[PDB]
């Protein structure tokens, strides 16, 4: 993994007092300071004409070198190509796929890549809509017992539970040309808007056990496949749950972590990874507060 | 065309 603790990482005090010094404005300009990075890799599958209709958004390609390729594909607008990124977690190569929100176009594309990157949990942080502009698209069966089929893969919802910000479906995946089936479990987080920050960093760290107990659950009933992460673009509340993720999991297990390291390697991975200064700054402010809600300091 | 920054 990219996500390696050296060299600078940090105590969750020192954190504290790294906040403290810096404030809002310097977190703030921490977080322009990553966009400045030298952006290492090319976009130009995503920029190929057979693939510009499958990006969701004309200015969120996505790179070259850490893209997920599609390999069992059937029809001529059916490419290698998805808006989608193997991204690094910590200490575990491609934990996450940040995928953008499937387009009508793309709906089949999506499933292929679920299938292929044996993908057992799908967390999706966007509406389907949101100031009347489409966000995403509704790539999934939403009533229980209803099926899409995707070609060779037809998806049945097994039964949904709505949570207080989140939804849990659980979903069949069927290929039906090698007779394989696969549960795979979706869930979308509601109260995250695009561009903006959780209501409750309290409600998107107990989600995101939610979902790390499910990934852990469906591992154990089968090295470990990724998290596919997608918001609207896959890269605003995507790179800033899947930091989080990271840094948490490095300061449960090292306890040590660093946030700056986080993004700068992950936009290396999912170009663009955290869209917005507050979204920088609520990575540190929800581990800051979960840090005394647990009296780490 | 459709943009994401910007708002």
């Amino acid at each position: 993994s990219v996500h390696v603790p050296g060299p600078h990482a940090m105590t969750i005090q020192e954190l504290v007092d790294y906040v403290n010094a810096r404030q809002k404005q310097g977190i703030y300009e921490e977080y322009e300071d990553i966009r400045r990075e030298n952006p290492v890799g090319t976009f130009h599958c995503s920029m190929s004409p057979g693939n510009l209709e499958k990006n969701r958004y004309g200015d969120v390609p996505c790179l070259d070198q850490t893209r997920v390729k599609l390999t069992k594909r059937s029809g001529h607008t059916q490419t290698d190509y998805i808006n989608a990124s193997f991204m690094d977690g910590y200490k575990q190569k491609n934990a996450y796929i940040g995928t953008q929100g499937p387009l009508e176009n793309t709906y089949r594309d999506f499933w292929l890549m679920v299938w292929e990157q044996k993908v057992l949990v799908i967390v999706m942080t966007t509406r389907f809509e949101e100031g009347g502009r489409r966000k995403c698209g509704q790539y999934w069966p939403l009533e229980k017992d209803s099926r899409i089929r995707f070609g060779f893969l037809t998806v049945t919802n097994l039964g949904v539970e709505n949570m207080n910000h989140y939804k849990k479906t659980t979903l069949e995946i069927h290929n039906t040309e090698e007779r394989q089936k696969r549960q795979v479990t979706h869930f979308q987080f509601l109260s995250w808007p695009a561009y903006g920050v959780p209501s409750s960093a309290a409600s998107l760290i107990d989600f995101l056990r939610v979902v790390r107990n499910q990934q852990s659950l469906a591992v154990s009933n089968m090295p470990e496949p990724p998290i596919v992460v997608h918001a609207s673009a896959g890269i605003g509340r995507t790179g800033t749950f899947c930091s989080l993720d990271i840094c948490l999991a490095q300061l449960e297990e090292l306890g040590t972590l660093n946030v700056f390291q986080t993004v700068s390697r992950m936009r290396t991975q999912r170009a663009f990874s955290i869209q917005t200064p507050e979204q920088y700054y609520f990575c540190y402010k929800a581990i800051l507060e979960f840090a005394e809600k647990e009296g780490m300091v | 065309s459709q943009v994401y920054s910007l708002d």
